DNA sequence: CTTGACAAAAGTGTTAAATTGTGCTATACT
DNA sequence: AGCACAATTTAACACTTTTGTCAAG
């Protein structure tokens, strides 16, 4: 569940990163960030009741 | 807590107990010297070290924090006297 | 010196606030990112609230109990106990006057009871939704003359103020 | 909050109900609701 | 002259003659109808309170904003080198940014729309400092859903300056 | 006695607690297998049974 | 909701067609050049007459009385320059009117492009600064973009504007977002660091080490420097941060006070001063006086050598020998009583 | 895999995501060098 | 109690390095 | 994003005064 939440935030990050830079050539490496899912899972494991 | 080398919390219910007994100076020490009062606890420890009876405290010092906090809310807090006159609990401090 | 047998609470006038004030905090910093000293006009500033060290000013010119109460000529730090930072209060002079949210939001709203304004309409005024009429100046709206205390939205304000026009493409 | 646009209404209310991603009704809920109301359901969505 | 906001309210409150309203509400009070009577009563109660208090109603609209001493809202590093600070510091800070931004925007000659918006943000900032969360969503530190704790929250609550730190220790 | 430079920060076992030393752990930075948070040189941990 | 309020408020004022845009820009520039020509007329500065005209435009009495309690007097320095500009022939007059109209055009242009700014600020969230703050910084950047714009270049104003709004919002993150003040340079530095770290974390499949990230940063970058910048980058912690599942505890009230003397410490200092005072009294009067002149036991300051020699009328060397002797006598009596052998920490 | 609809550009390319904690044999995880456990939650089943 | 001779410590005035603050960029973009 | 330049702070450094001490009176 939390994984898919973080995945949604990552989806939004991807969506923000498309409309700028060079829409012609972009590798998925530049399009994707670790922190949304990383911090989602981190938050769930450390914090959640 | 113990880990912090802490003192025991004296609750409101315990205050009610002391009041029910009618012990004024015990409750006074609890509320001033033995808890947060700076000059009170200092002069007290001094007195016991020198073998005196501990003096009478003045300012709990959390109450002064309460006063200045109330003033931060733009509420004028005046501590008066027997005859309706200003008594400054901050001694030459915030007087300006 | 004297006993305190009485404690009162009242509204502090702006003048009283300024009287309490040792100075205004202009700059919204806390401390320098490295030196960790209070910033010039910042919230933790010593030039108003007092020194971090007892009798020691910021620059370190006047160093002792010998000098007392004398303001240092560079930092402007008063030589005194470092405890005054708990007592001495600052202030922020506001450009446009604002309302204390207590007398607004309180269950029997006080300013609303005084001026005879409902919580709703007063909420609309204070948060700048609808203008209110202090001086009508013989103005009229929809056949009925506008009087004091009356609330108008942006449209009607602009209408009775700047006039009414129609643009046709 | 936003002006009553038609396409905004379409997209929003598609994301509210008909969206399989945004709206996922439990497989157990799918099954149970299917065997309670006396009907059947294609997907996990309230509407299609 | 139709003004929107705390300025206008302040002006009305200053214009108020409490003696006029005193006599007038006293007369309004003996009206046979019960509703009008009781309403006039509560109104006259606030009015009389202001009368024998000596306090002026316009004080409820704040010009100068009192700033709490640094040691009361401390900022200090701990073991590990990392810092720590009160929420009141951040609240005060944001109030300062908005107040200064508006301060330079007024002198700028900026249009009425921007001025109005920043002024509204200023009211909500002052209120966020006084009592946070009562009006609209509580202002929280970015990335955290934990509401910032204001002066009102310092005084009241089970953990308030009274219950936790005063009536018990 | 020369007033000297550095002061003593040493870790001393809390009151009410005491025992024998079994485990010894030293993680120093600039050494393999360990990444320590910024600003911190080394962490030293002691097991006491 | 304030956001709804402002968004609707700017929703009221419509957009501007190319005609309107060009015309407004034209009228603005005409206004400015009119101000310059008026500067050649009465011989006063541009911003002077400009701010006067504004004072006649964007409000009557409200521009003067509250940009702080003190600026330029209403009946005096405003009205006299007003009346001085009033007393000119026809051309300078029509140029006065033109200037005013220019100012108004500036205002409207600002509004439509406030809609623009709202879009841009909508792009920038996540900051460490709230939405409306972003909007307002962007709006100032907008007034800025309006001022320096040139329509003669035949470019749509939107682009030039966008750059300025963006830079203004970045000025916001630099000047605002962190509780502690971190100036622009290290902000950009930290940003580059984090960005690169993300990149090579994507490449390597794991987080880097200070060495490899420093090498990836280019020349002048080592482990200590990236560690230091990262040490600056970290934010303070809220004192009200909850501790444990308990609702009765904060983080801040677990912080001790080392600034304030403990009762044991005050008593310690007291006993030290007293015992030292009594251990001093067995000395000769002069040597004791000299010692307490050296220590700061009198005025708190430190009286050197020559000063003591000047006060007692003797040479400084004598003072030196005196204090040494005193020290050793105290060595004896203290070697006896062992009252002051403590306080050695 | 990343694609372009209009271009027909196919750049597939692998990527990273993050770090995922693994459950031990006893059934507990380890977070920041501390053994922790995730308790099962009880709510009402989906459906109507 | 004294004096003169000396270097180490603490001062005092001009400079270099790095440090911080401010402004600017133009396909269009609301 | 990032650079460039002005204004500014720090640390840099070269030569001065006194402050502490040594030795011998
Ligand atoms: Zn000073």
């Amino acid at each position: 569940d939390q994984f898919r939440v973080g995945l949604a935030r990552l989806a939004r990050g991807v969506r923000e990163r498309m409309v700028m830079g060079s829409p012609d050539t972009l590798t998925p490496a530049k399009l994707v960030n670790s922190r949304p899912l990383e911090a989602a899972l981190r938050e769930f494991f450390s914090r959640s009741q | 807590g113990k880990a912090q080398f802490g003192g025991q919390r004296f609750g409101e219910m315990e205050v009610w107990a002391l009041e029910a007994y009618g012990a004024a100076h015990t409750l006074q020490e609890m509320l001033t010297i033995k808890s947060d009062d700076i000059e009170g606890r200092n002069a007290a420890y001094q007195a016991i070290i020198k073998g005196e009876d501990v003096p009478e405290p003045s300012v709990p010092e959390s109450f002064r924090v309460l006063v200045k906090e109330l003033q931060a809310l733009a509420l004028d807090v005046q501590t008066l006297d027997e005859k309706d006159n200003p008594v400054d609990i901050f001694e030459g401090l915030a007087s300006k | 010196k004297k006993e305190v047998r009485k404690v009162r609470i009242a509204l502090a006038s702006p003048e009283k606030i300024r009287s309490w004030s040792y100075g205004e905090v202009e700059k919204p910093e806390t401390i320098n990112y490295r030196t960790l000293k209070p910033e010039r006009d910042g919230l933790f500033d010593e030039r108003i609230f007092g020194p971090i060290k007892d009798y020691e000013c910021a620059c370190g010119k006047y160093k002792r109990q010998r000098f007392e109460g004398k303001v240092c000529e560079r930092c402007g730090v008063e030589v005194t106990r470092s405890i005054v930072r708990r007592y001495r209060m600052g202030h922020i002079e506001l450009a446009t006057p604002a309302a204390h949210i207590w007398f607004v939001k309180d269950v029997p709203s006080k300013i609303g009871t005084l001026l005879d304004l409902s919580a709703t309409e007063l909420e609309q005024v204070l948060y700048f939704n609808k203008y209110i009429v202090l001086d009508p100046k013989g103005a009229v709206l929809d056949g009925v003359p506008v009087e004091k205390r009356q609330l108008l939205t942006d449209e009607e304000y602009r209408e009775l103020r700047y006039g009414k026009q129609e643009t046709y493409p | 909050g936003d002006p009553p646009k038609k396409d905004k209404a379409l997209a929003y209310l598609f994301g509210l109900l008909a969206d399989p991603k945004r709206y996922d009704l439990g497989e157990a809920g799918r099954y149970k609701a299917e065997e309670k109301l006396g009907v059947g359901l294609s997907g996990r969505t309230l509407v299609r | 002259d139709a003004r929107m906001g705390a300025e206008a309210i302040q002006e009305l409150l200053k214009e108020l003659d409490l003696e006029k309203l005193e006599r007038e509400l006293l007369e309004e009070m003996k009206h046979p109808s019960r509703a009008r009577r009781a309403k006039a009563r509560k109104r006259l109660e606030v009015v009389r309170a202001f009368l024998d208090s000596g306090n002026r109603p316009e004080w409820m609209i704040l010009e100068a904003v009192p700033v709490l001493p640094p040691d009361l809202r401390p900022m200090v590093q701990v073991d590990g080198g990392r810092f720590a600070t009160s929420d009141l510091n951040d609240l005060y800070r944001r109030l300062i940014n908005r107040n200064n931004r508006l301060k330079k925007l007024l002198a700028q000659g900026a249009p009425e729309i921007i001025i109005r918006n920043e002024k509204r943000m200023l009211q909500e900032a002052v209120d966020a400092v006084i009592d946070n969360g009562r009006r609209g969503s509580p202002v929280t530190n970015p990335g955290s859903e934990r509401p910032l704790r204001s002066l009102t929250d310092i005084l009241s609550g089970k953990q308030g300056r009274f219950r936790q730190n005063l009536l018990g220790k | 006695e020369k007033a000297r430079d550095v002061k003593d920060t040493s870790l001393r076992v809390p009151p009410g607690e005491g025992g024998i030393v079994v485990g010894r752990l030293r993680l120093r930075r600039g050494d393999p297998g360990v990444e320590l948070k910024p600003g911190v040189r080394e962490v030293v941990r002691v097991f006491v049974a | 909701d304030p956001v709804r309020q402002y968004l609707h408020e700017i929703g009221q004022v419509p957009l501007l067609t190319l005609e309107e845009e060009i015309d407004l820009a034209r009228k603005v520039e005409e206004g400015m050049e009119a101000i310059k020509k008026l500067s050649e007329a009465t011989g006063l500065d541009q911003e002077l007459i400009r701010e006067v005209v504004r004072a006649k435009i964007l409000g009557t009495a409200r521009i003067q009385k509250i940009p702080g309690l003190k600026e330029k007097p209403d009946p005096k320095t405003v009205e006299e320059v007003d009346g001085k500009l009033k007393s000119l022939p026809k051309e300078l007059k029509r140029y006065l009117h033109i200037a005013r109209e220019g100012e108004a055009a500036r205002q409207h242009l600002i509004e439509a492009n406030l809609r623009l700014v709202v879009s841009i600020a909508k792009k920038y969230t996540g900051r460490g600064l709230s939405f409306l703050d972003l909007i307002q910084e962007g709006n100032q950047g907008l007034i800025r973009a309006v001022e320096k714009f040139e329509y003669k270049r035949r470019f749509k104003f939107s682009t030039y504007a966008t750059w300025w709004i963006r830079q203004a919002i970045n000025r916001a993150i630099a000047d605002q977002a962190r509780t502690i003040r971190i100036p622009v340079h290290m902000v950009e530095t930290i940003n580059k660091l984090s960005r690169t770290a993300r990149q090579l974390q994507q490449e390597l499949g794991r987080e880097p080490s200070y060495e490899e990230i420093a090498e990836a940063m280019g020349p002048g970058w080592d482990a200590k420097r990236v560690e230091e910048t990262l040490k600056i980058a970290q934010e303070p912690v809220s004192l009200e941060t909850p501790i444990g599942d308990e609702k009765d505890s904060f983080y801040g009230d677990f912080i001790p006070d080392e600034n304030l003397p403990s009762p044991v410490e005050a008593a310690a200092q007291s006993l030290l001063s007293e015992e030292l005072e009594k251990a001093l009294s067995k000395l000769s009067e002069r040597e004791a006086m000299v010692l307490k002149l050296r220590k700061g036991l009198i005025d708190g300051r430190e009286h050197t050598l020559e000063e003591v020699g000047a006060y007692f009328g003797v040479t400084r060397e004598r003072i030196r020998q005196i204090e040494n002797k005193a020290l050793r006598k105290l060595k004896y009596h203290e070697s006896r009583t062992r009252k002051l052998r403590d306080f050695l920490e | 895999q990343l694609i372009h609809k209009d271009t027909g550009l196919i750049k597939e390319d692998e990527v990273f995501l993050g770090h995922l904690p693994l459950m031990t044999e006893d059934g507990s995880f380890i977070i920041n060098g501390a053994d922790r456990v995730i308790v099962s939650q009880i709510h009402r089943s989906p459906g109507v």
